[PDB]
């Protein structure tokens, strides 16, 4: 049960790290300061838009 | 700016025949702007 638990918060923090960077709305001054990490194109190239 | 995270980020890719592209002697644009579409992506940024 811990483990289940702490797979569902991971999983939901990885969700929430790709959405703020993938947001729009930082286009942005902001956009300056933002890297797209390794762990995000996997994701892309696998759910596309 | 948009010299350092797409131009930069251009010449990282490894090359078709593989790999590096360090040392290799390219020719970018000095300013990019979006000029419109659908949508302002993160822009073709094209580096020869």
């Amino acid at each position: 049960y811990h483990e289940t638990i702490e797979q569902k918060k991971n999983n939901r923090l990885l969700e929430a790290r790709i959405f703020t960077r993938a947001n729009p709305q930082l286009s942005g001054a902001i956009r300056l300061g933002i890297e797209r990490d390794s762990v995000s194109r996997s994701y892309d190239e696998m759910f596309g838009a | 700016n948009v010299i350092r995270n797409k131009q930069i980020s251009a010449m990282k890719l490894t090359g078709v025949d593989g790999k590096s592209q360090y040392g290799n002697a390219f020719i970018i644009a000095n300013t990019v702007k979006h000029y419109g579409g659908y949508s302002d992506l993160g822009g073709p940024i094209t580096v020869y």
